[PDB]
């Protein structure tokens, strides 16, 4: 252990596991082991100090790192197998305190508890506030969700990509978010929720949506389709190349017109696009020439945002075509609320019919209060607290989970000094009488989450469609 | 002690086969061992 | 027929017979010049 | 699927006289295509366009020329008048 | 054939730090398909000697 | 059901393989609705 | 159509408000579980010293964990009734599951007072660490937190133990769910 | 691709009428008014309006469908007084109550300046 | 091989005979419609203007269908296509010219889908009766579908992203058929259990438990505004 | 029987907003009013884009949203300006809409903010209203953005972009005398701004008799219209509708009778 | 990618407060100084200026 | 010459190691892109990491079903060499053989 600690003959990542019981001592230095990295604990204190600390917090311009900790003793990776032996404090502040005395012998501590989550789970708030097959369910929903997905949105030419045009950092965030960059790059947008049974729209998982903020760019994105096409000489009887087909140059043409295409074959940027429309010209040499052109769906409408010519790896003339489709919100998209609440918006509700609160403000997003008795998504309510008070705080809330600084009382707390209920609740009036409601309802900023799953591209109609000539059965045309 | 129940028992009923997974009786008593826990 | 080369953003007129390298910077990725047809979008 | 299924290792009539719903299903969608097909209409009909409302009609009016031939399991069968059955409706 | 002797598809104790608890897809790949903690790191190997 | 001041009338086993080759396919009607029965009727659920 | 637009004068919602209970009921939540702890100790207590004997037809482990058992799931039922007894009129987690619309009383008592003992194959946590369930716990705690009692509800939040426990009691309902949406679908096919 | 043109929402399509009335045929001087391109806006102000005329015995309205762009309001007025009326008068009635309101409130935006 | 087009999932048999693709069918996310009855369904009007029925030309709808034909597929409702007696097609759009498509007595115009429409709505996996109901159709404005929320107890469907299946009968006599024997009304009791399938449910369910409540009165504005949805209303207010 | 009699007592009046309270009203009526300042008050704002060069990291239509947005100076000309669908001319013209141009070019280093200042129009009555600056698109070195735009007139039933409220605050019986809303715990309420309830008082008691009345409002203007000229042109508009429904009523009555 | 232009819930400009927004940050005022001294009462208004960011900046550092 | 060996993006031998965030933005490349991945045919392709047994390691089982009451294994491997893996099973045969 002290070789390892000090690295000097024995590397960070070998685990010694020694089995008193069985007079057995196995050290691994194969690859593929999983491990972790805890804090070394000696004589119920731990060895990471105030100077570590501070040659951490002036990282910059110092050089000083996590290899220094490592080299120092403070920390060691821990592997499944020496976990069995380790005896490890949850934290300094209570699992090592002689005034518990739960155990004497502990040999390390936990950095931060929360860590044993992954990348989707360290997006949820307060997860330890929620059911846990909701947080797996989130963890679905966190990779299915729009956002940016990279900078370099514009460079790239992938043939589906959904990019949200107002993409927000949570008004609620996890520690773990500035690791992972969430807050560079977001996955959806703060939305004032209220919880309400608005004309029963919004039943059974459904959304009703503030269609005044669709109209402002709430939740609206843009979807890039890229159609990649290259004309090959395979086969010296057979040669595709790209050009418009002419009467005279194909012997057979149907009436839909080709001028969207350019002498060259293709369309050119900036052209709208339809199911009728062509996006690329190719023909190729019949053993006269047939044209063997590239259409889009019927459901494919855009505009062609970037045409490429390059050479392939193979050397042969190719082209991809990137089309622009902007998705506004509609009904039957589906959103999730960060906390496994996914649902379709059922209605959208102008200004002037959605709810208003005293200072007129109307939620943009009205969810179904039954969702959460059986979802028993706490998490989600409390982070519908916290979001009040961070917008009006102005700060950024942490809902770190694990954490004792942070609780439900001292959230409502706060929020009582901004004028507010305690509990979240506000007198809202309806919008289409002006009378009050009865019950209170709760309204506050939870973040949300458009998922890629548009009603657009799942609606297909068929009647007497294209069939099979050999089976004389239903087909795709 | 478990037994087998529900879908597991739904599927034996119809997949009658010659090996149940918890084969088992319900025995009943006439006399005195129907009353008494000695006797029984 | 003219076409923006990826690397130096040059406009360059290319036929069907020469290849797309470009004249000056030998890049082989050309980007389409935008239509100059009139595309009108509704501010909403 | 399978690693579960197997968990090797880890006059004269005795028919009823009343009309079934089967009977009226096909009796109305039967009658209703020969309006359609402009068969006379056994009652007089009002402002009704429909073929298969008419059909209706003439139903509760028991006025539909059809008749149902049962057939029994014994190869048998009987013949009965729409009219002659009881509407269950 | 190895995973047919004991169903691996449940959160194993073992798991704790070194696997994302919450973290897993519906349906088939329940518990088949998982994903790292934050923290958790693999062994790279080395020489014995 | 031979063993001496064990109940007759009333023993029986709920392995259907048991019942047809002791007591036939009337007892196996029998048992195999009451087993049936009471797996659906476990959980508190009904079927007419 | 009628009550959904009487639904708009009256309305309906849930809040943090709902999952609030008074610092009365927190207090007889709180000594609850302190209660049930301490018979678990002493119970625990009685399985070192061979004071507990046997029940008929099982063997001490499972008389022991019947008893540890029937103690944690008393001390819920208790904190959850306790719970819901203490709830307004005017709580909206009451109102949705007194009209059976949503919910039931155990997710109340989940919400509000506690979330309570977590099962893996019908048994408390195993020790997937050799005398252990987690590298923080002594070998060979039976204790109601090192088995995986969370003694937490979702308001207050779960501790890191708690939390891991859950989901692998949640993980287990996962499975259940995607085995039972799989092989039910066959049964009928057969069936007919 | 199924969403409707935003100005449908406000204006008649070709032959559409703006209102259209239908006699209740289960009671006596009752009438359904099927107002096309409106809503709440127009039909709770008319509601209203008819509920404080002491003559008017149910007033009421209600949407169809929120997708839809109609409201239908009907009215039940005693023996001796007709629905059209009522409806007439009502609207006269707001029309006459608006106008009052702007005046004053434009006497008030002038006392609010000069002082 | 010839046994192979034989064997397997995709075999004749099993492939192209136990099951297989049917027109006059489509599918998309359905969403909530608490204004729809339980009977109805909304339906996209792209979907309606795609699917169409063939009706048989009669002299009670020959003026009813002939303008449909001059209408064709630009406008909705139209048609998509005529069969004359001698059984040939003609496509409306390809010429509209209404010289030549006078109607007689005995053709079958392919209309657009309608209101009123009977269709099959289904939900999979179908696991009982209740899982294909005929319904009504709506035109609504809009991509989804649109079901009561009653009957999505029936259809064991919640409106986070589900989709269901549509399908149109073709003739009067499955038409009929489908009115007399799978309409949601006729399916509200399951003879399953001796009960009904469907029930009230969430908000519904919740309101009415409070609605009901001793101490929940109504004034007479808020009475007269809630009687405007009970359809089933004598008209005569009940005295307070 | 007849109309109740409105009366305006002025809270607040200033470039941003207006406060003002109306008494003797019915609930319906003040609801409606609320409803016009929000769907029914006409502006004028960007409704159409022609982009000839974009060169931007933002796409075309994006840009022509961001526009849309953008509210523009029409407090008079909003009057006497007609409807494309009403105006007796073929397409965009003065007597119908107003035109817009935008027209950047960046060659510095130091990266271009595009602004609504950037937008010039033919009217000098139709401006932005910033004209800080509203933002739009930024430009890098040889990147531009070149375009030209019409600005019609609609209301904010159409569309959000021609809604001139930034925010309108409705309230009415601000300590509950009538028991709209029943509070679970009342003292855990603050109190309204309108309130006249002491510290220990937490509800006025209930009033049997009581009806809604004095309507508080608080009307925020985005700037394309004056506060004051939104409740104007809303109740001069509500009056409109009212009257333009009861000349099509008279009509379907005398065609009946 | 870039600040809306009104906010979503109000429709308040907030399109003109950002590059001010940054300016009061830059003189030390608090996230919550800034948004008073810009006058953003609502929460919701203020939601969309302490939830923004301003992609665009990392756009920019691409050719064009 | 021997061949090419796809290069997984930012590692020790990419051409964007090393590069600072501005070099990362001239070469039109995400800064924050984590990299980890291979470009096969312009496809970004991620290796999914395979559990399996680890081997060298003696493990000791018993199975119902099979005739051996207890079977210990071992998945025996030359170190970093000879990757093909053979397995050794010591098994017990059941007491219960009539
Ligand atoms: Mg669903
Ligand atoms: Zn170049
Ligand atoms: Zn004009
Ligand atoms: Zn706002």
């Amino acid at each position: 252990r002290k070789l390892r600690r000090q690295m000097d003959i024995i590397v960070s990542e070998v685990s010694m596991i020694r089995d008193i019981r069985e007079r057995e001592i196995r050290i691994y230095t194969d690859a593929g082991r999983i491990c972790r990295p805890l804090l070394i604990v000696e004589k119920q204190k731990l060895l990471l100090k105030k100077r570590h600390i501070d040659q951490l917090k002036e990282r910059e311009y110092n050089n000083y790192s996590w290899q220094d900790l490592v080299a120092s003793g403070v920390v060691e990776y821990i592997d499944t197998l020496e976990e069995e032996t380790v005896m490890l404090a949850m934290t300094p502040d209570d699992l090592q305190e002689k005034e518990v005395a739960y155990c004497s012998t502990y040999t390390h501590c936990e950095i931060h508890p929360s860590m044993i989550l992954g990348v989707c789970a360290s997006i949820i708030p307060f997860p330890d506030h929620n059911q846990s097959p909701r947080n797996t369910y989130q963890s679905a929903m966190g990779k299915q969700a729009m956002g940016v997905y990279i900078t370099n949105f514009h460079v790239r030419m992938d043939t589906l990509a959904h990019v949200l045009y107002y993409p927000q950092k949570p008004l609620v965030t996890t520690r773990s978010m500035e690791y992972l960059r969430f807050r560079e790059l977001p996955a959806g947008i703060n939305s004032i929720v209220a919880i309400a049974s608005y004309t029963g729209y919004n039943q059974e998982d459904s959304v009703i949506m503030n269609r005044s903020a669709v109209d402002r760019g709430f939740f609206r994105s843009v979807f890039y389709r890229s159609y990649k096409e290259q004309e090959s000489k395979k086969g010296f009887d057979q040669e595709e190349v790209f050009e418009k087909p002419t009467r005279e140059t194909c012997q057979g043409m149907r009436h839909a017109i080709y001028d969207k295409l350019d002498d060259d074959g293709l369309i050119a940027p900036g052209v709208r696009v339809s199911g009728d429309d062509v996006i690329i010209g190719k023909t190729v040499t019949l053993p006269t020439k047939r044209d063997c052109s590239t259409f889009l769906r019927t459901s494919e409408t855009g505009i062609v945002d970037q045409v490429m010519v390059t050479l392939n790896q193979e050397g042969y003339k190719f082209c991809k075509i990137r089309v622009r489709s902007v998705r506004i919100p509609q009904i039957g998209d589906k959103f999730a609320s960060r906390h496994g609440q996914k649902g379709t918006c059922g209605i959208q509700y102008r200004q002037e019919d959605m709810p208003f609160t005293c200072e007129g403000i109307t939620p943009d997003i009205i969810i179904n209060p039954h969702a959460i008795p059986s979802r028993m998504t706490i998490g989600h309510l409390i982070e519908c607290l916290q979001g009040k008070v961070s917008a009006n705080k102005g700060e950024i809330g942490d809902a770190t989970p694990f954490n004792d600084a942070v609780n439900v009382q001292k959230i409502s707390n706060l929020l009582s000094d901004y004028g507010y209920h305690l509990r979240g609740n506000e007198v809202l009036y309806n919008g289409f009488t002006g009378r009050k409601i009865t019950s209170q309802i709760f309204i506050g900023p939870t973040y949300y989450q458009r998922l890629k799953h548009m009603v657009d591209d799942k609606i297909h109609s068929r009647a007497r469609g294209p069939i099979q000539i050999l089976n004389r059965q239903p087909m795709e045309g | 002690k478990n037994v087998t129940l529900g879908v597991p028992r739904l599927k034996e009923l119809i997949n009658i086969s010659k090996k149940p997974k918890t084969p088992s009786l319900t025995v009943f008593l006439l006399g005195q061992s129907a009353r008494d826990a000695e006797r029984a | 027929m003219i076409y923006i080369c990826g690397e130096c953003h040059t406009e360059n007129e290319i036929k069907s017979r020469d290849p797309i390298r470009c004249r000056e910077c030998g890049y082989r990725i050309m980007y389409k010049k935008r239509t100059k047809r009139l595309v009108v979008f509704d501010a909403r | 699927e399978g690693l579960d299924d197997l968990e090797n290792a880890e006059q004269k009539r005795i028919t009823t006289p009343y009309m079934t719903k089967y009977e009226r299903a096909r009796v109305l969608g039967t009658r209703a295509l020969q309006i359609a097909m402009c068969a006379p209409v056994m009652v007089e009909l009002e402002g009704e366009t429909d073929p298969l409302l008419i059909a209706m009609k003439e139903l509760k009016a028991r006025k539909i020329p059809i008749i149902i031939r049962r057939y029994l399991p014994d190869g048998s069968y009987e013949d009965w008048g729409v009219d002659e059955l009881i509407i269950s409706d | 054939r190895d995973g047919k002797l004991a169903k691996p598809r449940q959160l194993h104790n073992t798991l704790w730090g070194m696997v994302c608890p919450a973290e897993t897809p519906e349906g088939h790949a329940v518990g088949l398909v998982k994903n790292l903690a934050l923290m958790a790191y693999i062994s790279v190997g080395s020489q014995p000697s | 059901l031979s063993e001496k001041d064990v109940d007759p009338v009333r023993t029986t086993s709920n392995d259907i393989v048991e019942i047809f080759t002791v007591l036939g396919i009337e007892a196996v009607r029998k048992a195999l609705e009451r087993e049936l029965y009471h797996v659906i009727s476990f959980d508190g659920s009904y079927v007419n | 159509t009628v009550i959904n637009n009487w639904l708009l004068i009256e309305g309906h919602t849930i809040g943090i408000g709902d999952s609030i209970a008074d610092s009365k009921t927190y207090q007889d939540i709180q000594n609850t579980i302190k209660k049930a702890k301490q018979d678990v100790i002493e119970v625990i207590e009685k399985a070192h010293n061979n004071e507990l004997e046997p029940t008929p037809g099982n063997t001490l482990r499972q008389t022991f964990e019947n008893q540890v058992n029937r103690i944690l799931n008393d001390a819920r039922d208790k904190t959850g009734s306790s719970a819901q007894k203490s709830l307004s009129e005017y709580n909206n987690f009451k109102s949705m599951v007194v009209s059976g619309a949503k919910g039931s009383k155990i997710n109340i008592s989940q919400v509000i007072a506690v979330v309570g003992q977590q099962n893996v194959e019908g048994k408390r946590i195993p020790f997937g660490f050799k005398h252990r369930t987690l590298p923080h716990f002594i070998k060979d705690d039976y204790g109601p937190e090192s088995r995986g009692f969370v003694e937490n509800s979702y308001l207050a939040g779960l501790t890191p133990t708690e939390f891991f426990f859950h989901a692998m009691g949640g993980r287990e309902g996962l499975i259940d769910t995607a085995v039972k949406t799989a092989e039910t679908g066959y049964i009928q096919r057969r069936l007919i | 691709m199924n969403a409707p043109p935003a100005f449908e929402s406000f204006l008649l399509f070709e032959g559409e009428k703006k209102i259209t009335i239908n006699k209740d045929t289960k009671v006596p001087n009752a009438c359904l008014f099927t107002i096309n391109k409106e809503d709440h806006t127009l039909g709770n102000i008319i509601k209203s309006q008819l509920l404080k005329d002491p003559q008017v015995l149910f007033a009421g309205y209600k949407v169809p469908h929120p997708l839809e762009h109609k409201i239908i309001i009907r009215v039940q007025t005693t023996p001796d007084y007709s629905p059209q009326e009522a409806f007439t008068n009502a609207i006269t009635d707001l029309i006459s109550e608006l106008s009052l309101l702007e005046e004053r409130f434009r006497v008030a935006i002038k006392d609010k300046q000069e002082g | 091989s010839l046994k192979q087009r034989l064997k397997g999932k995709e075999g004749r048999v099993r492939g192209n005979l136990m099951g297989k693709r049917v027109d006059f069918s489509a599918r998309t996310v359905i969403t909530p419609d608490p204004n729809l009855s339980i009977d109805q369904v909304g339906v996209p009007r792209s979907i309606a203007a795609n699917m169409t029925f063939a009706e048989i030309v009669t002299p009670f709808n020959i003026d009813r269908l002939q303008e449909l034909v001059r209408r064709g597929n630009s406008q909705y409702p139209g048609a998509k296509y005529i069969i004359r007696d001698n059984g040939d097609r003609i496509d409306l759009r390809f010429h509209p010219k209404p010289s030549d498509l006078h109607l007689q007595t005995g053709y079958k115009v392919e209309r657009h889908m309608c209101d009123g429409d009977i269709v099959i709505f289904n939900r999979q996996p179908t696991l009982h009766k209740m899982s294909m109901m005929g319904h009504r159709v709506r035109i609504l404005p809009w991509s989804t579908f649109r079901l009561n929320l009653s009957v999505t107890t029936p259809y064991n469907a919640d409106f986070d992203g589900d989709e269901m299946n549509l399908h149109l009968p073709q003739s009067l006599e499955t038409r009929a058929e489908i009115q007399e024997l799978a309409m949601v009304p006729r399916m509200i009791v399951t003879p399953q259990s001796n009960r009904p399938v469907m029930g009230i449910v969430q908000d519904t369910l919740t309101a009415v438990r409070k609605f009901t409540k001793r101490d929940v009165f109504l004034e007479r504005g808020e009475v007269m505004n809630l009687l405007m949805f009970l359809s089933t209303w004598d008209g005569k207010v009940p005295q307070p | 029987p007849y109309a109740n009699q409105p009366t305006v007592r002025i809270t607040e009046l200033t470039d941003e907003n207006v406060k003002f309270i109306i008494e003797n009203t019915d609930l319906a009526v003040a609801n409606s009013i609320r409803r016009v300042f929000i769907a029914e008050v006409p502006i004028i704002a960007i409704d159409w884009v022609q982009i000839d060069a974009n060169s931007s990291v933002l796409h075309d239509e994006f840009i022509a949203h961001r526009l849309g947005l953008i509210p523009l100076t029409s407090d008079d000309i909003v009057d006497k300006l007609q409807y494309s669908r009403d105006c007796t001319c073929e397409e965009f013209c003065p007597e119908c809409s107003v035109e817009f141009t935008l027209d950047v070019r960046c060659n510095e280093d130091q990266t271009r903010h595009v602004t609504s200042r950037d937008l010039i129009s033919n009217s000098p009555r139709v401006i932005p209203v910033t004209s800080d600056d509203i933002l739009i698109v930024k430009l890098r070195k040889g990147q531009e953005l070149r375009l030209r735009a019409y600005a019609k007139k609609g209301f904010g039933k159409e569309h959000a972009k021609w809604n001139p409220t930034a925010g309108v605050a409705f309230e009415y019986d601000p300590d509950n005398a009538l028991r709209h809303t029943v509070y679970p715990k009342p003292e855990e309420w603050p109190k309204s701004e309108y309130s006249e309830l002491d510290e220990d008082e937490s509800q006025a008691p209930y009033d049997p008799n009581g009806k809604p009345e004095r309507f508080y409002y608080n009307v925020e203007s985005c700037g394309s219209l004056r506060p004051e000229t939104i409740v104007l042109s809303a109740l001069s508009g509500l009056k409109k509708k009212l009257s333009d429904l009861q000349t099509q009523l008279s009509h379907e009555i005398q065609s009946d009778v | 990618m870039i600040i809306p232009v009104r906010c979503f819930t109000c429709g308040k400009i907030v399109g003109n407060k950002w590059e001010a927004y940054l300016g009061l940050l830059q003189a030390e005022y608090t996230e919550g100084d800034a948004l008073d001294a810009l006058g953003l009462k609502r929460y919701c208004c203020r939601r969309m200026l302490l939830a923004h960011v301003d992609l665009i900046e990392k756009l920019l550092n691409y050719a064009p | 010459f021997i061949g090419k060996i796809p290069i997984m993006l930012r590692s020790t031998y990419c051409l964007l190691n090393g590069l600072t965030d501005r070099d990362l933005c001239e070469l039109n490349e995400c800064p924050l892109d984590p990299g980890g991945y291979f470009i096969i045919n312009g496809s970004e392709k991620v290796l999914i990491a395979q559990e399996k047994m680890a081997t060298n390691t003696v493990y000791v089982f018993a199975k119902k079903d099979s005739k051996y009451a207890y079977t210990g294994e071992c998945r025996s491997c030359l170190e970093n060499s000879s990757r093909p893996t053979s397995t050794i099973w010591v098994s017990m045969l059941a007491r219960g053989g009539q």
